[PDB]
RNA sequence: GUUCAGCUGU
RNA sequence: CUAUCUACUUUCAAAUUCCUCCCUGUACGAAAGGACAAGAGAAAUAAGGCC
């Protein structure tokens, strides 16, 4: 089990391949300056950065993943925590070069790829200590899950999360929403989206000729 | 970000802002040719009955990256001469604010934690 | 929209030689795979800067140390630089 | 009496001995501020508070967060 | 021809100029503001905006050309004054003002600080 | 010949391949585009008299295209340079 | 009944 | 306006503005007072584009 960074899979388009060729050339090369970890959307994660208001001075911010965007050089994550009773959230730029380090606190997959609803939901889900120590990750094990569903705040949410399109897995709907509101939810569903094969994206024969060309690199 | 009618929350300790009031702080006016107010902006507030200038510390709309977005729109309390009428701020700051143009030194001075 | 447009005044940050590609500042006109048209900027600020560029055009043929791959600017940051301080 | 009475007398000593080192900081206004702190502010307290106040003066002892110079 | 504008010059400076009650504070790489946090008390506003050119001028004249320029800030209040150089802020303030926000404290004591237990002006 | 203030050099075609970010060593990030160079020749020169300007011309041309789809006219006109039809 | 609080592409 | 007629549907792209710093405590200024451009940064608007 190899995982590929999701940034280096280029979205569907009519870019010339050349373009992404040259792009993740300079993405390998900055990964040999910094070593960019293995983490996924509700991992915990630590990222040192050089602050350019503060002459240069290192900065630490801790915070789950809620988000992971973005293809090339330029892609991003956002970390949330809860500081002083406030919650904050930063976009990091993986290969800006202000980027000292990221440290994965701890490495875990949750229900959902993204946890933009931890906004809405109740400040605890939010909220991880700055100075927690790294748990060890066992070599050669499959990243766990974590299965943790998130109780949330009272209505109204900034998006309407029970919809369908959103999909969303994580959070304890039965407590927060009755029968009534699930049932209106449904209407926005759409069955047939999940059997158009024509809007799947294959992307196994593109994965593996980046794989060819992250090895060429490390030979190098 | 902050906008005329914006509710907005006070972070400081003065007693302006933390005093109990059937009406939430609004912004009346924004001290922008555009009339939109981004961190480190001043703006005029309706805070108790009364018109006290403000300086924009922290929003929830989203800004550029490597920059902390917050949940609430933050503001601090300053006096007509630019003194923070609050002597401290608990809630964490962004530090961008050293560096953009304006007066930011006195907020600075009474800032607890920096984001 | 379909129309002749001109953007002025962009830097070159980086050449690559090996794939010949001019790294340009900001955006130009047109979609991606569009044939763009290149030249010198004529804004008065950049006028006479053509003193240091190949004249009257870069011969690799010509007889002089071949080029690195890439050629930048003395404030680009290059990728396998080391992580920036502002210090 | 937040620990011992000896710990705050021991605070209170160790900390006007920092004073006699500051190569910047007035010497008179350190031991005047450190004399207010202590003689007014925290000299009558409670069984609870007095534990704050302690802690408050050990980390300013230890200038780990801020040093005096 | 080499003398830089270190904490050590302008504390010189500061009390060549009358300064009454300078303290210097060492701020740790940690709290990301500056090197050294100075707060000086004035006799009246018109010695804090003497002294406050004072420094910002000899300043300008030991520095090079790729250091950045400093802003003189709170020109239009009389009590406080304060000058961010880079590496070092030097808040002056008069004596009354000086209590009111206890900086010694705050920025000796980050997150002990009495005023931030919740002790909130209301006076 | 040598560089003279007030000369003015040819310039090239490049396909617009996309934009990419670029950091400075002074923090500031930078968005630019790729431009690369492909089947850049030079065409036809124009010199001042005829080409009814006060500077002469010089023809550049761009990508390589299929010779399938050219006008003849065209086709005879590279067929003298020796060079496949530019886009 | 307002004010207030709350929600909305007004 | 279910738009018959007239007119019109790219004058293609020279840009304005406010603030801070600087010049400068310089020229002037009995003195106080205090430039102007030259620049630097930061904003906003407008025009043109772009992902
Ligand atoms: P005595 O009768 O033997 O003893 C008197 C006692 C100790 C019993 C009495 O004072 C008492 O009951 N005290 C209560 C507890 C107490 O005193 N706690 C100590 C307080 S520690 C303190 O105040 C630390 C202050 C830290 C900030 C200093 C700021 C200095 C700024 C300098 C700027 C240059
Ligand atoms: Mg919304
Ligand atoms: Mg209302
Ligand atoms: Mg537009």
């Amino acid at each position: 089990r190899r995982f590929l960074s999701p940034e280096f899979i280029p979205r569907r388009g009519r870019t010339d391949p050349l373009k992404f060729q040259i792009e993740r050339k300079d993405m390998l090369e900055r990964r040999k300056v910094l070593h960019i970890p293995e983490f996924y959307v509700g991992s915990i994660l630590r990222v040192t950065t050089a602050d350019p208001y503060a002459s240069g001075k290192i900065s630490q911010f801790l915070g789950i993943c809620i988000q992971r965007s973005g293809r090339g050089l330029g892609a991003t994550f956002i970390l949330r925590n809860v500081i002083e009773g406030q919650g904050v959230e930063i976009c990091f730029e993986l290969y800006n070069p202000r980027v000292q380090e990221i440290q994965v606190v701890k490495l875990e997959k949750r229900l959902d790829d993204s946890l933009l609803y931890l906004r809405d939901a109740l400040p605890e889900y939010s909220t991880f200590d700055v100075n927690m120590k790294p748990v060890v990750q066992e070599p050669n094990q499959k990243v766990p899950v974590n299965e943790l569903k998130v109780k949330m705040k009272p209505k109204p949410w900034s998006k309407r999360w029970e919809r369908p399109n959103f999909n969303i897995k994580g959070i304890r709907f039965d407590l927060c929403l009755t029968e009534q509101q699930m049932k209106e939810a449904q209407k926005w569903n759409q069955p047939w989206l999940e059997f158009d094969m024509m809007r799947e994206y294959d992307t196994s024969k593109i994965e593996a000729a980046i794989w060819k060309e992250i090895e060429a690199s490390k030979r190098s | 970000a902050i906008q005329k009618m914006t509710r907005v929350r006070v972070v400081d300790n003065s007693a302006l802002g933390n005093s109990p009031y059937h009406r939430a702080p609004r912004c009346i006016h924004v001290y922008k040719k555009n009339g939109v107010g981004k961190v480190g902006d001043q703006i005029l507030l309706a805070i108790k009955g009364q018109k006290k200038k403000a300086l924009i510390v922290g929003h929830c709309m989203p800004g550029p990256r490597m920059t902390p977005r917050f949940d609430s729109n933050n503001v601090v309390l300053i006096e007509d001469n630019g003194n923070p009428v609050g002597t401290r701020i608990k809630t964490p700051i962004p530090t961008s604010l050293r560096k953009r143009e304006g007066e930011y030194s006195k907020v600075l001075a009474i800032a607890q934690n920096f984001v | 929209g379909n129309i002749y447009r001109t953007e002025y005044g962009l830097k070159v940050w980086r050449i690559n030689t090996k794939h010949n590609i001019i790294y340009v500042n900001g955006s130009v006109p047109g979609h991606k795979n569009c044939l763009v048209k290149v030249k010198d900027s004529k804004l008065p600020a950049y006028k006479d800067l053509g003193k240091n560029l190949p004249f009257p055009t870069y011969f690799p043929d010509g007889d002089e140390e071949e080029l690195p791959e890439d050629l930048y600017d003395e404030n680009v940051c290059q990728p396998g630089a080391p992580s920036i301080t502002f210090a | 009496a937040p620990w011992s009475r000896e710990a705050v007398l021991s605070l209170y000593r160790a900390l006007l001995r920092q004073g006699r080192q500051l190569r910047y900081t007035d010497r008179d206004f350190y031991f005047a501020s450190i004399r207010r702190e202590f003689r007014k502010n925290q000299k009558l307290e409670d069984a609870e508070a007095r534990e704050r106040q302690l802690e408050k003066g050990l980390v300013f002892l230890n200038g780990k967060l801020g040093r005096i110079i | 021809t080499g003398p830089k504008f270190d904490i050590d010059m302008m504390v010189s400076l500061l009390r060549q100029e009358n300064a009454r009650d300078i303290c210097v504070i060492q701020v740790p790489p940690e709290m990301r503001y500056t090197d050294y946090f100075v707060i000086v008390s004035g006799t009246s506003t018109r010695h804090l905006h003497a002294m406050a050119f004072y420094v910002v001028k000899m300043y300008k004249h030991l520095k090079c050309k790729r250091d950045p320029h400093v802003k003189i800030e709170g020109k239009d209040t009389d009590d406080w004054l304060c000058v961010d150089f880079g590496s070092m802020v030097i808040h002056l303030m008069l004596p009354e003002t000086r209590e009111i926000y206890e900086l010694e404290k705050l920025w000796t004591l980050r997150s002990y600080d009495d005023q931030l237990a919740q002790i909130a002006p209301e006076t | 010949h040598p560089w003279e203030p007030g000369s003015f050099r040819v310039g090239l075609i490049a396909l617009k391949l996309g934009m990419m970010p670029l950091w400075t060593k002074d923090g500031q990030k930078h968005v630019v585009t790729l431009l690369q160079v492909q089947d850049c020749h030079v065409l036809k020169y124009t010199s001042k008299e005829n080409c009814n300007g006060k500077m002469a011309t010089l023809s550049v041309g761009g990508k390589t295209v299929s010779r399938f789809r050219k006008a003849t006219s065209i086709l005879e006109f590279y067929r003298e340079l020796g060079l496949p039809p530019k886009q």
